[PDB]
RNA sequence: UGACUGCUCCCUAGCAUGCUACUACCG
RNA sequence: GCGGUAGUAGCAUGCUAGGGAGCAG
């Protein structure tokens, strides 16, 4: 229950399809629901089909029913479309403001952070969509350098001379400082103070 | 069949009402794929490259090379090709990779072990005993070890770098996805055609 | 619902009444159409109460299959689970003494209560002020249960390792008094 | 007066479990023995001087922040 | 870490029964 | 111009399921 990241306006709503879950508003997030991919918001209780064995989690298929949210095959008779009316239902559905401008978000939500594009649009675009687009860098950026299994070392050589390998079909990370390796190392149940390195 | 000879190493004095049947086992579901496709590989990967190299089999060195281009590979030679000691040599020639002996038959190890206790040392290799002849003055449960000898029977959850399958032919694609089940590696190695 | 002859007639049905509002036709005909149109009604309420309850009956069945499967995951997680506990609680009941209570008995029968009594490699005693530490747990070893134990921790209420030497009648109002021994069986 | 210093020891038993005093064995049981003699206690003078020494377990740890909970 | 039983309220869902509501079939 | 039979839907009753909560021993 916060303000809401695209618009400023008090929303309950995290768009679960997005990487850092943002607050969005009931219209707004109605407008990122409809015009990309993202057909997974939060609540108080994620909106899903609570009927037990139910896989439906598209917004548009999901009615509000009892006190919980069904889906069109699952929904009692008092049904209840979750988006309507140009916006999702949720709490703040009255005191909302939302914004026009919802095409940004919705080409930054599904993009890949490799083109350039995205680059000038988070330069580009209002404070709290830049704040946001940075925070889903980074955590695109941590999530593709966790991709990958753990480098195992299996035997032991001299001083500055190691034999790194990598996963299979994994490309080889910079081996610049751009990137310190900072694990925690097990000795039989803990993982704790690996130390500090840097490779080079 | 020779009313029965038996083909055991050991002794034993039957009685009354003992009866032999042809048991079996269930078969549980088999999860692990064969072998996992290949693929060219630029480099001498997923083994590690030691300065100092084994010149006692010159005519091995390349066949080996070649096995550290390949994920899985198998070579076409006619019984007694090298085919009992080309794992046995490729686990000297790189002693730094976790080799995996295994076979489709109980009694054929002792061909596997004849010459590998020459080779290969006897104080760092031993085999797990289950609680059928074999030897028992290794060390027992001894699960992080560079070199292990098991059966697929009793073979624990493992992981290890080169897998060697030998007698290729009496194993059938249930004995190869329980091979690839019970011990996970990136390569696997079939000796025989 | 989409797929259903009844939408044929239906669409008939539409069309013989707009030819009829067109043409102006007699009433015999439009009562002909509407018995037409409304009995095709009929076969269309039965396919909107038999089919929707079939569909309902569906999804109910459906949700009691999930439902189901999901019990069964449950139990097949739950037997795991027990198995295992009985398994590694076993393993560390350290058979040997155990055994050779169990063969002495009478028909290899014993209570419950001596099985810990006789063959527990450790003791945990629990004493509420020093006034009862010094009878029970003095000094780094101590006979109980017709045994030999040697104290290798004590703890306090606060699982706080205490020495033996703050064990005494002034230092006591210093520690958590629910003090935990725990010996290991002497031999 | 006497409610109104029985509910205060309540909140002020509940703030210290909130803040781990249950890790003390002899600490928690003092709290816990003054907590139940300020309830069971009729005369508000007893009731409120066990309140006092309840308080000074609170103020006794700087795990809490007594400038910026007095507002006013 | 959160027992057994009993009674009572509130919301929702589906199903059995009393109506009400209109189209036409049938004589 | 007829009794409807039926039907299927607002309304009522009940029975069941699910959730939230209160008291008692
Ligand atoms: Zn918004
Ligand atoms: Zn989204
Ligand atoms: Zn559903």
């Amino acid at each position: 229950v916060g303000a809401c990241v695209l618009c400023n306006s008090q929303t309950s709503l995290r768009c679960g399809a997005c990487i850092r879950r943002p607050f969005l508003c009931c219209k707004c997030c109605y407008d990122h629901v409809i015009s990309t991919s993202h057909k997974l918001v939060l609540s108080v209780n994620p909106y899903v089909c609570n009927a037990p064995g139910c896989d439906v989690t598209d917004v548009t298929q999901l009615y509000l029913g009892g006190m919980s949210y069904y889906c069109k095959s699952h929904k009692p008779p008092i049904s209840f479309p979750l988006c309507a009316n140009g916006q999702v239902f949720g709490l703040y559905k009255n005191t909302c403001v939302g914004s026009d401008n919802v095409t940004d978000f919705n080409a930054i939500a599904t993009c890949d952070w490799t083109n350039a594009g995205d680059y000038i649009l988070a330069n580009t675009c209002t404070e709290r969509l830049k704040l946001f687009a940075a925070e889903t860098l980074k955590a695109t950026e941590e999530t593709f350098k966790l991709s990958y299994g753990i480098a195992t070392v299996r035997e032991v050589l001299s001083d500055r001379e190691l034999h790194l390998s990598w996963e299979v079909g994994k490309p080889r990370p910079p081996l610049n400082r751009n990137y310190v390796f900072t694990g925690y190392r097990v000795t039989k149940n803990s993982k704790v103070q690996i130390g500090e390195y840097t490779f080079e | 069949k020779g009313a029965v000879v038996y083909r055991g190493t050991t002794t034993y004095k039957l009685n009354v009402g003992d009866y032999f049947v042809l048991t079996s086992h269930t078969v549980m579901p088999l999860s692990a794929p064969t072998l996992v496709p290949q693929e060219h590989y630029v480099r001498i990967t997923g083994l590690y490259p030691t300065l100092n190299i084994s010149d006692e089999f010159s005519s091995n060195v390349a066949n080996y090379q070649k096995v550290g281009m390949q994920k899985y590979s198998t070579l076409q030679g006619p019984p007694g090709t090298g085919k009992s000691h080309f794992a046995i040599g490729l686990a000297l020639y790189y002693p730094s990779a976790r080799i995996v002996y295994t076979a489709c038959s109980h009694a054929a190890v002792d061909a596997l072990c004849e010459k590998a206790l020459k080779y290969l040392p006897i104080d760092k290799c031993s085999r797990i005993i289950p609680a059928v002849e074999c030897f028992d003055k290794f060390k027992v449960n001894s699960t992080l070890e560079q070199y292990v000898f098991c059966t697929v029977n009793a073979l624990p959850e493992t992981t290890a770098d080169i897998v060697v399958f030998d007698e290729i032919s009496m194993a059938t694609n249930y004995d190869l996805s329980v091979v690839n089940a019970r011990l996970r590696a990136k390569h696997y190695v079939y000796i025989g055609d | 619902f989409s797929s259903l002859p009844s939408y044929a007639a239906f669409a008939t049905a539409q069309e013989a009444y707009e030819q009829a509002v067109a043409n102006g036709d007699s009433e015999v005909v439009l009562k002909k159409l509407k018995k037409s149109l409304n009995v095709a009604k009929s076969e269309f309420d039965r396919d909107a109460a038999m089919q929707r309850k079939l569909e309902k009956m569906a999804d109910q069945a459906m949700t009691q299959m999930y439902k189901q499967a999901r019990s069964e995951d449950k139990r097949a997680k739950v037997t795991s689970a027990m198995q295992t506990m009985l398994f590694t609680m076993l393993r560390k009941l350290d058979n040997d003494a155990l055994n050779n209570i169990i063969n002495n008995a009478r028909d290899g029968c014993v209570p419950l209560n001596i099985i810990p009594l006789t063959t527990a490699a450790k003791l945990m005693v629990v004493i509420p002020d020093y006034n009862t530490y010094k009878n029970t747990c003095d000094g780094t070893t101590f006979t109980y249960a017709s045994a030999l134990w040697e104290i290798q921790q004590v703890v306090d209420a606060d699982s706080k390792i205490v020495q033996l030497s703050e064990i005494s009648m002034d230092n006591s109002p210093n520690l958590a008094w629910p003090l935990i021994v725990t010996a290991l069986r002497a031999n | 007066k006497m409610s109104d210093v029985k509910c205060t020891s309540v909140v002020l038993l509940s703030v210290l479990q909130q803040l781990r005093v249950e890790s003390s064995s002899k600490l928690w049981a003092q709290c816990v023995q003054l907590h139940n003699d300020i309830l069971l206690a009729k005369d508000t003078t007893e009731a409120f001087e066990k309140m006092v020494s309840l308080l000074s377990v609170l103020l006794s740890m700087q795990g809490a922040v007594d400038i910026n909970k007095l507002c006013e």
